[PDB]
Parts: C-alpha cells; structure tokens; sequence
C-alpha cells in the first residue's frame, strides 16, 4: 500500500501545484497511481463538498499517524481567518487539525514555508507560513522545500527520497533538504566566469545580454539564494532565470518580496564590508 | 424572497438549499450555494469567493518596474498573464514602445499558456464532471479502438492492447482500495452519459495529457527562464538573441534554442488537433441532449481583444473584441478600459468598504479595504458559515460591471465576438465543429437531427466547453506564425529584445496612468496602473473570473456564475455533478477572481 | 583455383568475380568479392577491412591512465566497450579492484550500449535488406494497422490514419525526386519477400526507431558525460554519487539524475519487447524460406562471458562464455584470454609484417608493423584494385583464431553458449521466439510445419539477426537488475564510486601485463597492455569484427564473413541483397576491425 | 529543391555520424526528409558498390556547385593512400574529387578538422585534415565544426543556419562557427564558482568529487577548449563531461591528443 499524502490549499496561487506535474522523472501520473496515494488535492480530485470533507475526515483516522500532509499556500490570521475559508470554516483550523495526526509535513513553496506574495508588506490577512502558525511545540519534521514554485524534479526528488531510502532527508538549519537547497544559484552559476571578469549586462539588450554577461548590475539575487535552479535547472533542465536572461530575484528565500526591488543590486558581496 | 432581477432572472431561495463548499477542481478557493424546486431545478445560485490576498494593497508604494513579478504570483495556473498586463500598463502610462521580437515573443508566451491552460483545464479539472473512471473498467478494448479511431482517425495511440492495458492499470489501482483522487466520486449518478469505451478513451487521454502538457511549458522556460512563473521586464524580454555572433551559444536565444522553440510548437500544434479537440467534439456529441447552461453567453459577451497581426492596430485583432449586448451579435460595442462610464467595480455584495457603496469605481479610481461581514440572515457563524446570506455581503469578489451590464468573459465570449465579425479563422473553425459534432452524434443515434442553431449550441455549457478547445487550436496555429515572424525578424537584421529609454525613472513624468490587457485564457484581463513620483499610487486588477464569478450589483443583476446554473435540472442535488460541470465550463480561477 | 580448407570449404575462384565496394550500412570501409557459379551460387567468398590507423603504434609509451580515451575512438558505433576493456586491461595489469557501485555503473553504461547500438543496427544499418520502402507505398494502411496489432499486440502506434501519414510522407519524398538514401537501391530484386504491409509496418518503426535511439543514450550522458564517447577512468567511475549530503545538487549522481536514468531504463525496456524483437520475429516469418547464411555459427563459436550476478566471479556470467568447436554444444571449452596457445593472431593474409609470417601471436606479443602490399595476381594496380588477390594480403584485419580454429562472435555466438550452458532466461527466449516465428509463419501459410530444429534455426543469418534482438532485451532486463542494486548500495550507505590506491603511478610494479575482456556488441572484445616503467610497452586489440572478417589463415582456414557467404544463391549477382544481408547480419565494424 | 548533401567517410570512427542523430531538435528523421537531401553516405544509404559509386558521379554533376560537401574523417597520405580505400583506389582522390565541384565544405568533428586519434603521435597513416589536404589554393569555404564528437545540436544548429538565413555561419580564425565555438568551456563552467575559491577535486571520489568542486586539479582542459559543452550540453542538454565528473580532455582543439595527459593540469 501506498503513502497516504494529504495535499492541504491554504491563500496560495496553485504554482506549487502546477509545478509537480511538471516533473519529468517521476511522471506525475506515475506519483499518483503508483508511489503515493493522493487521497485529498483540491486541485484535481473528483469529489466536492461535503464529500470532500468526508475524505478527510476519514483519511485521519484510517490512517492516523501515518499520513504526509502537503501544505500548498498558508494560513491567514486576519478576518478571523476566513480570508481562506473551506467549508465554511477558517483554512486555520483546517491546517490545525489535519497536522495535529500527520506523520510529517511537506511545507511547499515559499508560501507554506515563508509567507511568500501575500505575505509581503503590509501583509492585509497576516498570511502565515506553516511551522510559525503550528509554532515550537509542534511536534513532527516540517520540511520546507522553498521556491515559488519549488522545481519539478525537487519537489518529486523529496517524495521518492523519502519512498526509496524511507527516512526525511537531511535538512538544513531553516528545514530545507541538504539534497537541493544547500548551495547557492552564484556557488553554481555558468555565467560566474563573467562575475569574475567584471563583465556584466549594464543595460538591458546591450552587448554583454547578447554574449550572457553576468545579471548582478540588473539585480540578479543569485548570490543570497539557496536552490537548485543552476545545477537541476528548470522544466526538464530546459533553463533557468538567469540562463534566459533575467537575474534572480530571490525567490526561495525568506522575505525575498520585501528585500528591495529586483532591480536592485545584491548585497554581502565582500568579505570587507 | 424572490428577486426579479434586470437581467430577467426570478432569484427564489424558499426551495431546498444545497451547499458546496469546497468547490474542487479549480483553481483556488469557492464556495457555492443554490437553491432546488420541488422538481429539482435550480431556482437561486449564489457564486462565493473564499479567498482573498490583497495584492493591490501590497503594491503601494513599489516601483512599477517591480509590479509584473509580484502580480505574476496572482496566479500559477495563468501564469504569465499577468505579469504581461502589468508590463503593458507600465508600457502604457510611460509611453514606452516596445521591439517586435519583444512584442512577438511576449505573443508567443501568451499562447503557450494559452494552450497549456486549456488543455490541463479540460482533462485535469473539467473531465470527471463528464467521465466515469469507474464506468472505464467496463469497457471493450477492441470497441474503444473503433471508436478511438472515429474520434481521431489520425492519432496513432488507438490499439486495443493499448486501451486493455491503461485498463488494467486503472484496474489495479481500484482493487487497491486507495482511490485517491477518485475517491467519493459520484459515479453512480446518471447524469455520466458517457459509454464504458468513451470513458476509457477519455481516462486514456486524461494521462496522455498529463504527459503532454510539461513539454510545451518548455517554450516559457527557453523565453522566460521557468514555468510556472517566467520572468517578464517593462520595456522589452530579458532573452537576448544572438544567432551568429560572438558568444551566442551563451546567449539566451541561439540557434539551438530556437530549434527546440519550433518543436514545442509543432508538439503541440499535433496535440491540439489530434487529442483536446476532438475529445471535446465527441464528448459533447455523447452530451448533446444536455444543452444547459449558456447563462449570460446568449446576451452579453466582452473581451478587450488581442492578438493583432499588426503591433499596436486594435482593428487587426486576430480574437477582436468588443461587447454584444441583449443578445443582438449585429451590434459590437466598442470597450474603451479607459472610459470611467465603461468598466465599474461594485462591492455592495462583496466583503469590502467604499466611502460610498453607491457607487462603482472605475479601476483608476477603484479602492480595495477589506470589510469581511456576514449578514443578518446567515445560518451559522462568523467562523462557520452553514448557508450564507446572499442578500448582504457574501463573496471576496468584486462586482465589475460594463455600462452597468453584467458580462460573460472567456473563450466563449472571443469565439462569438469573433464569429459576428467575420473572422474567417474562427467561422470556418466553428463550422467545421459543428458539421463534425453532428456527424459524431449521428455515430451514436442513426436518427440525429442536425443541429443549424448557433446560438443554441455555442450558448451552453458544451459550446463554452468547446470554444475553450478551438481556441487552444487557434493560438497553436497564430504561434506558429508569430515564430516565423521572429525568424523574418532576425533574417532580415532584427535581434533586437528591448527599449531602455525609460527604464529609469528620472525619465518619468511626475504623474503617469496606464492601463495594459489581455485576452487571458479565462477572458479580460485588465490592470490600471497610476503612479506618482517613481512609485505605485494605485494599482487595481479586474480579472475573468472576477467578471464571470461576481456577486451582485446594486439593481440586483446577476454574474455570468450565478446565471449559467439558473433552470437547470439536476438528477441528484446532493450529488451536484451538473453544477459542478457548468460551473467548471467557465474554468473559474479563484486566486484570480480575488489576488 | 579450388582451396579444400582444414575447415571444410571449398573456395573456388573460377566463376564469375562480383566486387562490392563499397560495403555500405556498415560502420567504417569493407571491400567483398565473391565468385558465382552457372547456378548463381557463391563458391568464393573474400573479406577485405579497406582501413587502418594503427592506435596500437599510437599508444606506445603513453600513460595507461590515458589509454582508455585513445583507444575509445577505435569506434563510435560501440562507443565505450573500448574504454572499458582498457581500464579492465590496466586494472587487470595492476590488481586494481574497483568498487562494487562502479562495477554496476560500467555495466549499466554496457547494456545502454548493447541496447542502442542493437536497435540502431537493426533499423538503420541492416532492415534494408529486408525492407522494400517503395514496395511500402503499396500498402492499405487499414491491413497495415491489422499487422501491427498482430505482431506487437501492446505496442500502442497502430492507426490505420497513422501509416497512411508514414505513408504520404514517404510518397512525397519519392514525389521530389531526390531519393536520398533509397537511390539506386535493389527494390525491383525479387530477393524482398515482404508484403507492401510488412515493408510499410517496417518503415514505420525506422523512424520511430531513430526518434528513439537518442534517448537511451542519455544514460551515457548522465554516468559519462556524452554520447558518443562517455568518459571512464582506471579504478572506478568519475561520476560521484551525493543523495542527500551537503551539495547534492551539484554532485554527478544525485536523486533527480538516479531518477531520471530510471525513466530511461523502461523506456528502452517497453522499446525492446514492443518494438524491435516483434518485428524481428515476425520478418524472420516472411524470411521462413531464406535460411542462408549460417556459417561457422553452428560449428564454431566464442565469447569470453560476460555480466557475472557476482563482481568479478565469472561463473555467476549471464553470458557465459567459452569454446563450441566442431559443433558439439556438449562440450564447452574454456576460453582463457592468458594462455598464449589460445588466441593467437595471423597476418599471412594481411597487410601487416612479423619477423616471422608463420608464427601466430598471443597479443601480449603481438606486433602491428603495416606492410600494404599487394599480390602479383592483382587485376588493377597498387591504388587501383580490381579484383584483389586472395592469395597473398587483402586485408588491414589480422587473422585471429582460438587454438588454430576459425571461430564466429557476437550475440548468436553468446546465445548458442548461454542455451547449451542452461541459462534458463536465454532458453526462455529461444523457446519462445520459435514458438511465436511459427505462430506468425501459420497466419502466413496455415499449412506450416513448424520448425524445431535449433540449430537449423540459429545457425542462420535470420538466427544471427535474432539473436541480437533477444540480446538487446536480455540486456535491458539485467539493466534494471544493476540499477536497482545501485539504489540499494546507496541505501544501505554505501555511495563510493572509486579506488585511488594505485591512482600513482610509484605505487606500480616496474613490469606489469594486464587483459581485459568485454562482451561488446558484436562480439568478443579484449585488449592487452604491457606496462614498463610507468608507459605502455605493448598494448594489442583483438575486436569482434577482427574474428568474424579475418582473412585466411596460413592453414587456409575462411573466418567467420567468408564461410557465411558459401553457398547463398544469389536471385541477381549483380544486385547483391543476398550478400548484404547476410555481412550486415554480423553487424560488421571495420573501424573496430582494424584499429 | 533539398539543398544536397554529399557526406564523405575518409579514416574515422563514425562517432560524428552518431552524433548527428542524437540532435533533438531538429530531429534527424525531419533532416534527412525534409530539410537536406542525403545524397550519398556510406552509414545509412541503400545503395553499395557500383551503385553507390554511381550515384557521387550522378549527383557530382547534376548538381556541380550547388552541393554541399560534408566529411567526416580523414584522408591518410602514407601507403599510398590505401590506409583508407573506397571503390579500389584511395579515399584521398574521392575526397579531391567531389571538393572540386562542392559548394561549401563542412569538415564535421575533430578528424575531418584537426587529424583527431589517428594522427596523434607517430601518425602512422599520415592522417591529414581536409583543409590541409586541399591546401592554401581552394577555394571554397571550409567549415570546421570541431569535437570529437561535436555536440549533436551544433551539427544540426550548422545546417538549420545555412538554411534558414541564407549564409555560411561567421567563422572564428581557426574556420568555426562562432555561432557555438566562440567561448571557452571554463567561460562558461558552472563550477567556476569552486575553481575562483580554490575549491578543487584533489582525488577521485573525493568530498570535493561528491560536492561537485572544480577539476582543474584532475586535468581539466575547460581553460583552453572552445566549444559549446558548458552551455548547449550534450544529448538533449542532459550533461557534458564536467557535469558527470570527468575533466575536458580538450577534444575539439588542434592536436589535444598530444598536449599531454589527459590528468595532468592545463598549462
Ligand atoms: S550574480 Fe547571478 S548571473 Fe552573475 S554569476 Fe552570480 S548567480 Fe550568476
Ligand atoms: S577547470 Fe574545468 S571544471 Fe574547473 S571551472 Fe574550469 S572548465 Fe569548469
Ligand atoms: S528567482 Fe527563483 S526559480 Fe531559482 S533562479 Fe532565483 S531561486
Ligand atoms: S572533452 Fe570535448 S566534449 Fe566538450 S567538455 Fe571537453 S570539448
Ligand atoms: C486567467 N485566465
Ligand atoms: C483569471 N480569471
Ligand atoms: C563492437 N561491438
Ligand atoms: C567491433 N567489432
Ligand atoms: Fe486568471
Ligand atoms: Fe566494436
Ligand atoms: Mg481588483
Ligand atoms: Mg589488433
Ligand atoms: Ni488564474
Ligand atoms: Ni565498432
Ligand atoms: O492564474
Ligand atoms: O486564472
Ligand atoms: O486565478
Ligand atoms: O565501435
Ligand atoms: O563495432
Ligand atoms: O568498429
């Protein structure tokens, strides 16, 4: 029998969602009819309503102690919480419930892991990320795999890291599986010969854009960005931001909204300043 | 109660309520209600969004340059759009022209969603609204390959074997007992009307899609680094071309990556005409007794259209657009975004304040301060809403009005607009639909009547279901073309990418307002832009699902959500597939509706 | 002339003389002369490797570490079995054990090779010997998708609209008048026993053959870098494994790229049981009248074994090797790749030198000195041949041969060993390819008589052309076998992928010899170095291609291409399909031959 | 009319024919069917014998400067020629031959470019490259797409260029189109970041091995190899030697094969 996985919606835009079936080893089919059971996703599951409901409520106690619960988007704070309401309740108490008997939680995406675009200033529903709202009593792993959205081939790596080696992998010091996250995109970057011989793109379209001169005069935040977007790279290993032209804009990491504008340049350059 | 409304609707909540919440298979968060006669038929729809973020409020005091990225994270299902309407409103209020490759690849992207869009709509979130997975295990192997090759003659995935073995898969999986995503399915109820066959070919193409769809999303990683979410910049696309030149292979367009650009295309092109639309065609010819569901498509249509062969001439829209009006398609109203008589926002039934609720706003003009307040009549809780009170304030959506008329967005709306002005694409694509939806109903019933009535059958859940198709189609074939523009370009000597007159503010006037569309995959896009002294004044998006999905207006006219359920039958109110195949015609996206 | 050889033959030179060359659809430069009888049979046959570029005398006193990169380029058609005899060969002179996840990771990129190159082969070097395209454009697409779902039942390409778009599009290409690779071929010959169905069903799967072969080699890419010519290296593998470390990402091998070669592996698994060995199969059927072409295969057959289920003990081989001699499948000689009066290599009939022609050498000291010389029967001149004389040198191939015998290798030759040594999956495969070779030969002719005889039945060029297929299986099988013991090396945290203790050359004797063997596709590989003071000394490639097309030995003893030719009625002498088919049966590299 | 293509075999190991039909866009099927017509190659044509012969002679003046001429491999100068023997007589003298009336010429992979394996050190064969062959008097251009092999995608990048856009691609000094030779492999490497930090591979399957550091200390020859390994990557853009742990051994650079070990740092 299959890993049970609740796939829970909180204030969220679906990227992480779309993301997942953008893998291209596993398949998306694949995960769900073989590796995982996907027993609740509001995204592509046939039941609605109180039959939907339902589902849950059943998953929990067949299955007690034993389910991955997923978190795609976070819970809002503010409007009594329902600024994100699910069955006529808050989407908090949603999240609670369905935590509280979890195996582990997979916060996806920078939204269950950070806050992301909602929770950017001035933040109007107190979006929260999921271990803050569960808070330093909770009890179970909380792997963050932070992105907006995460890549693919991440987000289906840590599902058949955990199905084929059967533990949680090794996470950083933020909850981040050492797996992806434990580089920087600038520790790995093809245009970093550029970087060093201070060729940069200095206005859009110019000679180094055409050439592939280096995006930090352009803002790219790749030297402050944990992922894997220039080793894995994205869409099948198809590119990346900083490949088709378009710094970093940092958004793995904790608070990149609120950073400065992604135009602006980069910081902690030197080890002198 | 009883409303009358102005657009001709009799609203009776005294019949049995019926509640769903959560509405699965979109995008985001909804909630609906409706109200059944004695005979089963809805008599009152009440349209919920249950979700809001505040993006408009999170952009004040950013720099427009900045905008695109944190409008993108509206939504990851039309991911893309809007970004390109943010750039374009910035574009607009600067005064900034853009390169043709820039304007042909921002095209390009838009089609490529335009595709992906519609293709994962339709199997991953409309098809268990007309197949029964369950009903696929009943199937003959060898009768699904006959009627797969009369669906498709030219697709080659049709084996009998072939069929046996998804079978079989599906198969395994049920005897499994974890259902997973079809678990709770209400697949006992009649209202399926799909052969065992026709099911397993649907199933077979539902995984076929799900394949399918990563590949063309490649188009928006090559142009725009990854998807969801490429990347986007005011003045041109970040993907400069160098073919020839010094260091091309590490430029972001090169010869190679252009030659991957035309086989996504063709990929995709093939899977449109092979698979999504005659799916749709057959499908809907195994539903043809099942008309429900037009809605307010039958009278009031808008889109701001798009895609002119000629950048920046509006009269050369390739989906052009307008408003049709009370049903009379010889009438397109001309829609000016810019007009305040024109597009209005009202929140009089949505959870939010205005200093005069009187009033609609137009979007330069428009306020969102979140007011979250049930009514006096709600059965339940602030915190646990059991019937919502549709009286009062009971949606995250704004009521976008046009002249004070509720329209229907989306596909459906660009393919009528588009037929009543004699786009010749589109009427030879319409025609051709039919001609081929009689010739497939007359497969299944040697006594098929055709069907000669357009507004009838574009008018219903199957037509708006179907345009969505023939659109994915058409944006196929226009990206192709824009693809061989691009290669003209550069042939002829353009590589160019970008504008940076005014990428710096300094360049700016003190006070600027900019409006930037879209003929996003649900319908209009619009966001209005005003700035002052480098920064975001007002920023407010009205969005398709924001139109379709409205609650309410002040005089009590009902959104195109609320109107497509009024009269229909249902076998089974407590088993709502019908509500759930009309609403999902539409491909609400929640995330949107609200941002 | 009339030669009466040890090995049976009877060469007789007085009929008419018919020159191929070039051979082509062949890897490299052949030449081949046969003579014909009254009755347009063959009573002569001569193989001739029209290449040398002598990598032996280009490794003298170079660093074994390096060899492996050089002598890869022997060939880019068995691109990596090279690489892997050489670190084989220098870890063998070094006493190198490598690390159990390397082993499993050479094998992997073995049988990735085995399976490419099979199918490559099969389709684009040798089905047009078999395949008519332009008999294809006869063909009903309705009866050509009946076929197909007879021979491969679960092979989902099966359309009738589908091989009629194969076929317009081969029509047009006709159509143009540039024929391209079909020009001038031998398509009126009645030696093409296909039905226009068969021929069409056939180019099919040429094509779907070639959209496919780019994908398994994606393996290569992700162990070693590229394909062609993946990298190795002595004492392990360089392509560091890190799951779930620090830095993860970056490593060579990490959970996405363990991921991805998974993909791969099905893919070619479905290819082989779906695609290639049901068409083999079922072409053998129409062929079941044609059993030409045996030769030395069912007397005298070699392989040094290969793939052992325990590292580096070979009596656990999936291929195990040995010695049928004198056609007794009894008696399994063991072949020692050491012993200097086993293999020993001739060059009375090649354009070579030793100090003494009539000694055969052991490659630990062999010599390769060129020595392009032609006898004085020569119709033509030195760079003008004509017709070459047999009698004297006429041929860069030496002449190897295994305890004075001729013997034949490859993938025939291994199945005839693993039959006859009890490997229960290759009796499987046999039993059952018989089995389903009748059932089609029954729906062709139901008055059939089935064949039982297997040495009639392998000891054929249709047997030969069978045996490769059911190889190519057979390796995608144990592939998945090593990729899942790779996975659980990993899990029970064993990730290591080199041993660097003798990485130095100070740690090495000043005098080592070294052999390593490899079952490379076509045959049995090996390569033997002598190392003096840190360089190579000697180093001797005696290749699979080098066995079968060997030139005579000073005994007279025909190799392998010569005997198989013997007594093949030729329909048109001068359209030599016949002859063709057969060498390409063999699937000759003359690049590899000659080295 | 398909621009024809006459592709020559001379002393090789076919890798770049190999290569070639690993291209994943354009595929090589649509190439060959569509794009180009494959008048004559020895690896995948129908024809053999005196029927292939006929067909060079046929195409040689049916179309007489309006074919392209691709070699693959070399023509050897010693044993007169007949180190390599097409038709009886010398590959040296097909190759003159149909040079005389081509078009254009693209000398694929490092054989046809540079001399490749064969003529590392001693050259048995006196292996010599096509534009050496021809010498200084010929006339026509001479394109060299260099690597051993080239990456699939250049191969067919080369032909999609000269199709679509009308022209020979711009070509470095050296004869190679800047369209993918232009950079350095080590100007483009996404280990640069280890190499600047003097983070380096020190030993086989080492800490710095399984992190992914620099090999640059293991022989890596990215610092004076031009081509497009770091930046279109191999097979369908799945990896290039570095990627998978393996240094550049400089194999699309005149004589790479002689430059030293393979192992042994760049100089
Ligand atoms: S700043 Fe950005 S583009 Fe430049 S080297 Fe670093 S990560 Fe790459
Ligand atoms: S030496 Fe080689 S591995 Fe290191 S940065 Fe340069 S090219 Fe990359
Ligand atoms: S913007 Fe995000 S997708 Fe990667 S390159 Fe930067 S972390
Ligand atoms: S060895 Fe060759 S394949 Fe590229 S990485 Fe170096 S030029
Ligand atoms: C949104 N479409
Ligand atoms: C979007 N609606
Ligand atoms: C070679 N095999
Ligand atoms: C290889 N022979
Ligand atoms: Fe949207
Ligand atoms: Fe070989
Ligand atoms: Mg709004
Ligand atoms: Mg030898
Ligand atoms: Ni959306
Ligand atoms: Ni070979
Ligand atoms: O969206
Ligand atoms: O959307
Ligand atoms: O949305
Ligand atoms: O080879
Ligand atoms: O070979
Ligand atoms: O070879």
């Amino acid at each position: 029998p299959r890993t049970p996985v609740i796939w829970l919606h909180g204030l969220e835009c679906t990227c992480c969602s779309e993301s997942f079936i953008r893998s291209a080893h596993p398949l998306a089919k694949d995960v769900v009819l073989s590796m995982i059971s996907l027993d609740y996703d509001d995204t592509l599951m046939a039941a609605s309503g109180h039959a939907a409901e339902a589902i849950l409520d059943e998953i929990k106690e067949k299955y007690k102690g034993n389910y991955i619960l997923a978190v795609e988007g976070n819970p809002p704070l503010n409007q009594d919480g329902m600024s994100c309401i699910i069955g006529g309740r808050p989407f908090s108490e949603q999240l609670k419930r369905m935590a509280d008997d979890a195996k582990a939680i997979i916060s996806w995406g920078s939204c269950a892991s950070w806050g992301c675009v909602q929770a950017a200033k001035p933040n109007p529903t107190q979006a929260t990320p999921v271990h803050k709202f569960l808070g330093g009593g909770y009890d179970k792993p909380i792997i963050k795999v932070p992105g907006c959205p995460p890549i693919a081939e991440v987000m289906t790596g840590v599902i058949t890291y955990m199905l084929t080696f059967d533990r949680i992998p090794e996470l950083d010091r933020q909850g981040r599986p050492k797996m992806f996250y434990s580089q920087r995109i600038h520790d790995k970057c093809y245009r970093r010969p550029h970087f060093d011989a201070g060729q940069f793109v200095e206005e859009w379209d110019d000679e180094g854009a055409r050439k592939g001169y280096c995006l930090y005069k352009v803002g790219c935040k790749g030297p402050t960005t944990y992922n894997a977007c220039s080793t894995v790279r994205w869409n099948g290993g198809t590119s990346f931001p900083i490949q088709s032209g378009h710094g970093c804009i940092g958004c793995s990491e904790d608070g990149f909204w609120d950073k400065g504008s992604f135009y602006s340049r980069d910081t902690e350059m030197n080890a002198f300043g | 109660s009883v409303l009358n409304t102005p657009n001709h609707y009799k609203m009776d909540n005294s019949g049995r309520r019926v509640v769903i919440d959560p509405v699965t298979r979109i995008e985001g968060h909804m909630r609906c209600e409706v109200n059944v006669d004695e005979n089963n038929v809805i008599q009152n729809a009440v349209s919920t969004g249950t979700m809001w973020r505040g993006l408009e409020v999170i952009l004040r005091g950013r720099d427009p340059r900045d905008a695109w990225a944190f409008v993108e994270r509206i939504c990851g299902v039309c991911t893309g759009c809007h970004a390109l309407a943010s750039v374009r409103a910035v574009e607009d209020a600067l005064d900034i022209k853009i390169p043709h490759n820039a304007t042909l690849i921002r095209e390009i992207m838009a089609k490529t969603l335009q595709i992906h869009d519609h293709i994962v709509h339709f199997y991953h979130l409309h098809a268990l609204d007309w197949v029964n997975p369950v009903n696929a295990l009943k199937a003959d192997p060898q009768a699904t390959s006959e009627l797969q090759k009369l669906v498709s003659p030219h697709h080659p995935m049709s084996s009998p074997g072939y069929f046996k073995d998804i079978q079989i898969r599906i198969q395994k999986f049920v005897d499994s007992g974890q259902l997973g995503i079809f678990k709770n399915g209400y697949w006992s109820n009649p209202a399926y009307k799909l052969s065992p066959e026709a099911d397993l070919m649907a199933v077979t193409h539902y995984l076929e899609a799900l394949d399918f769809q990563k590949e063309i999303v490649k188009i928006h990683a090559i142009f725009g680094g990854k998807n969801p979410h490429p990347n986007y910049m005011v003045g041109g696309v970040p993907c400069a071309i160098n073919i020839d030149g010094d260091m091309a292979a590490g430029a972001p367009i090169n010869m190679e990556r252009l030659n991957f650009v035309k086989s996504l295309i063709e990929q995709g092109r093939t899977f449109n005409t092979n698979v999504y639309v005659p799916d749709v065609i057959a499908i809907a010819a195994f539903y043809r007794d099942w008309l429900y569901g037009g809605g307010l498509s039958a009278t009031n249509v808008m889109d701001y259209g798009a895609y002119p062969k000629t950048p920046y001439d509006k009269s050369t829209d390739q989906l052009p657009g307008g408003a049709i009006i009370n049903g009379d398609w010889g009438k397109i109203h001309p829609v000016d975004p810019r007009d305040p008589e024109q597009v209005q926002e009202f929140v009089t039934h949505s959870w939010y304040k205005y200093p005069d609720e009187t009033k609609g706003l137009h979007p330069w003009d428009g306020i969102t301060e979140p007011n979250y307040e049930l009514g006096s009549k709600t059965k339940g809780s602030r915190t646990n809403i059991i019937e919502i009170d549709e009286s009062a304030k009971y949606s995250w959506i704004k009521s976008p009005r046009w002249r004070g008329h509720a329209v229907e967005v989306g596909p459906l709306a660009r393919y009528i607009l588009a037929y009543a002005q004699g786009v010749e694409y589109v009427k030879t694509q319409v025609h051709t639909s039919l001609n081929r939806f009689n010739a497939v109903c007359r497969l299944l019933d040697p006594n098929h009547k055709d069907i000669t009535d357009l507004k009838a059958f574009l008018g219903s859940t199957i037509g708006r279901t179907l345009a969505r198709a023939l659109e994915s189609e058409y944006c196929g074939d226009m990206m192709l073309d824009d693809f061989n523009q691009l290669i003209s370009n550069i042939k002829n000597g353009d590589s160019s990418t970008a504008n940076t007159d005014k990428w710096d503010p300094s360049s700016w006037p003190e006070h600027a307002k900019g409006v930037g569309t879209v003929a996003a995959p649900r319908g209009a896009l619009a966001h209005w832009i005003v700035i002052e002294k480098g920064k975001i004044k007002n920023y407010q998006c009205v969005v398709p699902t924001t139109w379709n999905g409205s609650p309410r207006d002040p005089k009590g006219n009902i959104g195109a959500f609320e109107a497509s359920l009024m009269g229909t039958p249902m076998e089974r109110p407590d088993e709502p597939v019908e509500v759930l195949r009309t609403l999902h015609s539409f491909d609400p996206c929640l995330a949107c509706s609200t941002h």
